[PDB]
RNA sequence: UAGCGGCGAGCGAACGGGGAGGAGCCCAGAGCCUGAAUCAGUGUGUGUGUUAGUGGAAGCGUCUGGAAAGGCGCGCGAUACAGGGUGACAGCCCCGUACACAAAAAUGCACAUGCUGUGAGCUCGAUGAGUAGGGCGGGACACGUGGUAUCCUGUCUGAAUAUGGGGGGACCAUCCUCCAAGGCUAAAUACUCCUGACUGACCGAUAGUGAACCAGUACCGUGAGGGAAAGGCGAAAAGAACCCCGGCGAGGGGAGUGAAAAAGAACCUGAAACCGUGUACGUACAAGCAGUGGGAGCAUGCUUAGGCGUGUGACUGCGUACCUUUUGUAUAAUGGGUCAGCGACUUAUAUUCUGUAGCAAGGUUAACCGAAUAGGGGAGCCGAAGGGAAACCGAGUCUUAACU
């Protein structure tokens, strides 16, 4: 049978042209009118998985 | 560019099939795919679930001085077990079109280097018997042989079918395996013709 | 050549790792796996994204965005495979016959991939800004 | 394809018990106890093909520091004498001499007391 | 994949395509006209098949051996060289095989077709109420009540019934599509206790069924139930008449049979552990993983007028087994009485990476159709383009009012 993909994961991760997958931020959620608003604007945009954490993503999900 | 045996005629063939490098690995892998694919494989072992007994632990886990046992099926006990049984399987192989026409016309080329192809004119004989066949191969001084035919005459076929070295294939059914296994392959002129546009 | 003489190239076939088939073999007692622990255990090791139970990096971080319905049932065609339908004429149910695009695929664009030779008229798709130039400066007049 | 393993087996078990061949009581007759004996009789062997050349030397220098102070010198400064008369001569042949040849041998403790 | 999901573990569609196989009808009833085309009788009829079967080709001589099918040399049938037996390996000795043929009698099929028996036609109307739907509670849907369509219902209720009603995934309105609340339907599909044939990169007596053998037997259990072990003399019994020791025993020695009887029934081969009998050397003042380097003598094998093999090993330097587990084991930590046999990284499909072969901006088919490892069939898949949550734009695009 089919390897089946871990969904939270593809809920989470999108696959870049690279190889790389793009995922959203933590920390912007709750709690925000404590933090300062540089915080909140370098948290907006989307980021790139580090290297370490890479393998435990291409595991995951093995379809994109 | 073939020549024949009684007639010295012309038959201009394609270049890029009877007249190519001998690519081995190719060849190897094909001729190996096609054995592979003449496996049944047809065979099965019995797992220490499926052998007759019961589920019942013979002696409890302590107490005795003995080996903790929880089956009379299990592997390492004797009448009942084999750890990885066999399940009846399909050893067949993928080939690619292209793969196995390129080893075709790889061998089929190769055996005009070795002169092991002998191309010829009408071949058929006069009835059904094998006793004409058998005395008509040693004029041409043949013996274990591949008699590859376009029109397929019964005629011919049930008259090589007691003839052990002899074999007698359709143009459209020629394999990797035949053309090499047999000493010579006698090709009809309408089979070159049939086996140069179904090669291509 | 011979059934017996016939031979695979270099490097094609490579044995295979055999465990547990004593010392000289390299591997062999504890079949490449060390000493006790669940990863040495038949049936063992951790299931995937399982960080010892840390939370994971595929919970930890926040879901985002929606699949897009629209998205699935639109194609990009490449301009390379464009003069491969019927002369010069392509609308959706003649691409639709060469195989360039899906059978569910109402909307289709054409990108500048590059290489155009012969005039093409692409009436009922929609035309990118790149390839509008190239298109008509190849022949054909798009809609 | 099932494999049998009775003959190879058997002939794996045969080659370790023909090295075993001479060992007392199981380490001669039982595999299990032989091919222990039979490591340990190669690990033993590894060993003293290094102490055979390590015995012999001092055998030598013995027989040499022995035949040495029969003519009124000691081996110490015998060696000496013949390092300082550049006297390329080993302790084997020394040794040699020193049993067979005394008469000759004698010369190279003079030999060595010029020096 | 879309979704579902303590949005965890996991579970997982349809539209849509390519195939296999294809087939439709009866009722909730009134005219003329009529039994007709449909199911099924039951014949009888081919055609069969299945359950008995018949024929069925052509070798000889020497050599070795117990025996010839063997080697050697010459023949011959082959639509028969599948396979088996036969005193060793048989195309031609025998049984088969290809092929050619069979049925008194019973039956399983496919068409004529006499028929107790059954309605072809257009009609004219009908067109399935405690029902659809709703409330409550459960369930089935990939979909866990969620924004939850859909279906069924335990419970309580209730339309319109073609000017009508269902559906199109909360819902509404427009369009499209169907016609619920009654039935019946071959094929493609699943399976094999069982009957045949045929095939194995299946096993070959600790294997293969538990069971090659009088096995679901012996034996165990109150019982449900569990459940063994145990194959082979030889080509042919020619299975040892007769003597001799012995208890007119066992058991032997003969003699005989055979090619062979250490093939004599406790019967091919006959390993190892283990237990012996005889020959050589060593061994009763000598301390320990019992070996290992040195090494006299003695005994045999050889070549000899040197010594070199082989068995033995006085005396002597060094030397605390193996496995496991450990920071670390001679350890007084684990495991092993020994031998023989068996006993542990496998198999299937998905996936990424390395090698290798094909072809290359292409590569490539899946089921299936082929009797067929050909060739079709590109439905698909993957790649050649990405950015964005998404519409959308695209060698750019996102961000942003706009970006050095
Ligand atoms: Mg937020
Ligand atoms: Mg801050
Ligand atoms: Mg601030
Ligand atoms: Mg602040
Ligand atoms: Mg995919
Ligand atoms: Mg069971
Ligand atoms: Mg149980
Ligand atoms: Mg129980
Ligand atoms: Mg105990
Ligand atoms: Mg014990
Ligand atoms: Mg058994
Ligand atoms: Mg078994
Ligand atoms: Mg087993
Ligand atoms: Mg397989
Ligand atoms: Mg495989
Ligand atoms: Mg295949
Ligand atoms: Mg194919
Ligand atoms: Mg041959
Ligand atoms: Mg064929
Ligand atoms: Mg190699
Ligand atoms: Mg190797
Ligand atoms: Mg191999
Ligand atoms: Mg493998
Ligand atoms: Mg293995
Ligand atoms: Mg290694
Ligand atoms: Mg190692
Ligand atoms: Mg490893
Ligand atoms: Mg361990
Ligand atoms: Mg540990
Ligand atoms: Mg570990
Ligand atoms: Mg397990
Ligand atoms: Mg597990
Ligand atoms: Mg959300
Ligand atoms: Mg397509
Ligand atoms: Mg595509
Ligand atoms: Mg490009
Ligand atoms: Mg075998
Ligand atoms: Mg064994
Ligand atoms: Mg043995
Ligand atoms: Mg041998
Ligand atoms: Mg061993
Ligand atoms: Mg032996
Ligand atoms: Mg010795
Ligand atoms: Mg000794
Ligand atoms: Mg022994
Ligand atoms: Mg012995
Ligand atoms: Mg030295
Ligand atoms: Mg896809
Ligand atoms: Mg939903
Ligand atoms: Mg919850
Ligand atoms: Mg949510
Ligand atoms: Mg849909
Ligand atoms: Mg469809
Ligand atoms: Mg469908
Ligand atoms: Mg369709
Ligand atoms: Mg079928
Ligand atoms: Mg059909
Ligand atoms: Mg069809
Ligand atoms: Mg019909
Ligand atoms: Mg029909
Ligand atoms: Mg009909
Ligand atoms: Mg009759
Ligand atoms: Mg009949
Ligand atoms: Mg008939
Ligand atoms: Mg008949
Ligand atoms: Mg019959
Ligand atoms: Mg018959
Ligand atoms: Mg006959
Ligand atoms: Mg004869
Ligand atoms: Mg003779
Ligand atoms: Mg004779
Ligand atoms: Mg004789
Ligand atoms: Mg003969
Ligand atoms: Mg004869
Ligand atoms: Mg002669
Ligand atoms: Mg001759
Ligand atoms: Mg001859
Ligand atoms: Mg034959
Ligand atoms: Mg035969
Ligand atoms: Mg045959
Ligand atoms: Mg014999
Ligand atoms: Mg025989
Ligand atoms: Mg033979
Ligand atoms: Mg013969
Ligand atoms: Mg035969
Ligand atoms: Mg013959
Ligand atoms: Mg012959
Ligand atoms: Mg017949
Ligand atoms: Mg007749
Ligand atoms: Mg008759
Ligand atoms: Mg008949
Ligand atoms: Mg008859
Ligand atoms: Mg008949
Ligand atoms: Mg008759
Ligand atoms: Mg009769
Ligand atoms: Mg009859
Ligand atoms: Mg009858
Ligand atoms: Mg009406
Ligand atoms: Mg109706
Ligand atoms: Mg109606
Ligand atoms: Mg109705
Ligand atoms: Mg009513
Ligand atoms: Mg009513
Ligand atoms: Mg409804
Ligand atoms: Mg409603
Ligand atoms: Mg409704
Ligand atoms: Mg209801
Ligand atoms: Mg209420
Ligand atoms: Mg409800
Ligand atoms: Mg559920
Ligand atoms: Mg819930
Ligand atoms: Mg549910
Ligand atoms: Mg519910
Ligand atoms: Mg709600
Ligand atoms: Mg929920
Ligand atoms: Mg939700
Ligand atoms: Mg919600
Ligand atoms: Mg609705
Ligand atoms: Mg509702
Ligand atoms: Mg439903
Ligand atoms: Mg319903
Ligand atoms: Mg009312
Ligand atoms: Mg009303
Ligand atoms: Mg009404
Ligand atoms: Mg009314
Ligand atoms: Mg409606
Ligand atoms: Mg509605
Ligand atoms: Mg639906
Ligand atoms: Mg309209
Ligand atoms: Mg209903
Ligand atoms: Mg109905
Ligand atoms: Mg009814
Ligand atoms: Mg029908
Ligand atoms: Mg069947
Ligand atoms: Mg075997
Ligand atoms: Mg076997
Ligand atoms: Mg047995
Ligand atoms: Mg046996
Ligand atoms: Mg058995
Ligand atoms: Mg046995
Ligand atoms: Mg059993
Ligand atoms: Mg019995
Ligand atoms: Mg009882
Ligand atoms: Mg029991
Ligand atoms: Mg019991
Ligand atoms: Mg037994
Ligand atoms: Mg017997
Ligand atoms: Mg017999
Ligand atoms: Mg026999
Ligand atoms: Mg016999
Ligand atoms: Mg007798
Ligand atoms: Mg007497
Ligand atoms: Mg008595
Ligand atoms: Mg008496
Ligand atoms: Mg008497
Ligand atoms: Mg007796
Ligand atoms: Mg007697
Ligand atoms: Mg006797
Ligand atoms: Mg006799
Ligand atoms: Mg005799
Ligand atoms: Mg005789
Ligand atoms: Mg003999
Ligand atoms: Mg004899
Ligand atoms: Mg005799
Ligand atoms: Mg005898
Ligand atoms: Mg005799
Ligand atoms: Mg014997
Ligand atoms: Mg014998
Ligand atoms: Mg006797
Ligand atoms: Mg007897
Ligand atoms: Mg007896
Ligand atoms: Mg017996
Ligand atoms: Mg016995
Ligand atoms: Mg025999
Ligand atoms: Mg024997
Ligand atoms: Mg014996
Ligand atoms: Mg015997
Ligand atoms: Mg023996
Ligand atoms: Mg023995
Ligand atoms: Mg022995
Ligand atoms: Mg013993
Ligand atoms: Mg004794
Ligand atoms: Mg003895
Ligand atoms: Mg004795
Ligand atoms: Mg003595
Ligand atoms: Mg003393
Ligand atoms: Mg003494
Ligand atoms: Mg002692
Ligand atoms: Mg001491
Ligand atoms: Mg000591
Ligand atoms: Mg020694
Ligand atoms: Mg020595
Ligand atoms: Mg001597
Ligand atoms: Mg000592
Ligand atoms: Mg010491
Ligand atoms: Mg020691
Ligand atoms: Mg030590
Ligand atoms: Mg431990
Ligand atoms: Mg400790
Ligand atoms: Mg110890
Ligand atoms: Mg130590
Ligand atoms: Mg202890
Ligand atoms: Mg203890
Ligand atoms: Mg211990
Ligand atoms: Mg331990
Ligand atoms: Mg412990
Ligand atoms: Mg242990
Ligand atoms: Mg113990
Ligand atoms: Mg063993
Ligand atoms: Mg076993
Ligand atoms: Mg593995
Ligand atoms: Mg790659
Ligand atoms: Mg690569
Ligand atoms: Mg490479
Ligand atoms: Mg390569
Ligand atoms: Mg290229
Ligand atoms: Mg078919
Ligand atoms: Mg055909
Ligand atoms: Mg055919
Ligand atoms: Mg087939
Ligand atoms: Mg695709
Ligand atoms: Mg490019
Ligand atoms: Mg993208
Ligand atoms: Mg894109
Ligand atoms: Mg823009
Ligand atoms: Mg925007
Ligand atoms: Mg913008
Ligand atoms: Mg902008
Ligand atoms: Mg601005
Ligand atoms: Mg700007």
């Amino acid at each position: 049978p089919k390897i089946k993909t871990v969904r939270g994961a593809a809920k989470r991760f999108k696959k870049t042209g690279k190889g790389g997958f793009k995922h959203k931020h933590a920390n912007l959620r709750h709690i925000l009118t404590k933090k300062a608003t540089k915080r909140k604007r370098h948290l907006r945009p989307k980021a790139m998985v580090s290297k370490g954490d890479l393998g435990l993503v291409i595991a995951c999900l093995p379809y994109a | 560019e073939l020549v024949l045996k009684d007639a010295q005629s012309a038959l201009t063939v394609s270049e890029t099939t009877f007249g190519r490098d001998f690519n081995e690995a190719l060849v190897h892998q094909v001729v190996v795919a096609y054995a592979a694919g003449a496996r049944q494989g047809t065979r099965a072992q019995k797992t220490r679930a499926e052998v007759t007994g019961s589920g019942k632990k013979p002696w409890r886990q302590k107490g005795t001085g003995r080996a903790r046992s929880g089956s009379i099926k299990s592997p390492i006990w004797r009448s009942g077990g084999v750890t990885f049984a066999a399940r009846p399987q399909d050893h067949s192989q993928k080939v690619n079109k292209k793969m196995y026409r390129g080893a075709l016309k790889s061998i089929l080329s190769e055996l005009v280097r070795q002169d092991r192809l002998i191309v010829v004119e009408k071949f058929s004989v006069e009835a059904p018997k094998t006793k004409l066949l058998a005395q008509k191969l040693k004029d041409m001084a043949l013996e274990d042989v591949l008699i590859i035919t376009g029109e397929l005459d019964e005629n011919l076929f049930l008259a090589a079918r007691n003839l052990h070295k002899v074999d007698v294939r359709d143009a459209t059914g020629i394999d990797p395996v035949s053309l090499i296994a047999f000493d010579k392959v006698v090709m009809t002129a309408d089979a070159v013709k049939q086996v140069e546009e179904m090669l291509a | 050549m011979r059934l017996n003489t016939l031979s695979p190239a270099e490097g094609s076939k490579k044995a295979g790792k055999r465990l547990g088939r004593g010392i000289g073999s390299g591997l062999g007692k504890t079949g490449g796996r060390g000493h006790k622990g669940q990863k040495s255990r038949s049936g063992g090791g951790v299931r995937r994204g399982f960080e010892g139970g840390q939370m994971p990096l595929y919970r930890r971080l926040p879901k985002f965005g929606f699949t897009s319905r629209k998205a699935a049932i639109t194609a990009e065609i490449r301009l390379s495979d464009l003069a491969k339908v019927e002369g010069g004429v392509v609308d959706l149910n003649t691409l639709k016959a060469a195989n360039i695009i899906g059978i569910q695929i109402e909307f289709a664009k054409v990108i500048l991939a590059g290489e155009v030779t012969t005039p093409v008229t692409v009436r009922g798709l929609r035309v990118t800004k790149g390839a509008r130039a190239a298109i008509e400066a190849a022949g054909g007049k798009i809609e | 394809a099932r494999v049998k393993r009775g003959v190879i087996a058997r002939a794996r078990h045969k080659k370790i018990l023909k090295q075993a061949k001479g060992y007392y009581g199981a380490r001669s007759r039982v595999y299990r106890v032989a091919f222990q004996a039979v490591i340990k009789a190669g690990q033993y062997a590894y060993r003293d093909r290094r102490q055979r050349k390590r015995q012999f030397r001092q055998l030598w220098i013995a027989r040499i520091n022995a035949a040495a102070r029969q003519n009124g010198i000691s081996y110490s400064k015998f060696i000496n004498g013949l390092k300082k008369a550049s006297v390329e001569i080993d302790r084997k042949i020394l040794a040699d001499i020193a049993v067979f040849d005394k008469v000759a041998f004698t010369a190279l403790v003079e030999k060595a007391k010029a020096a």
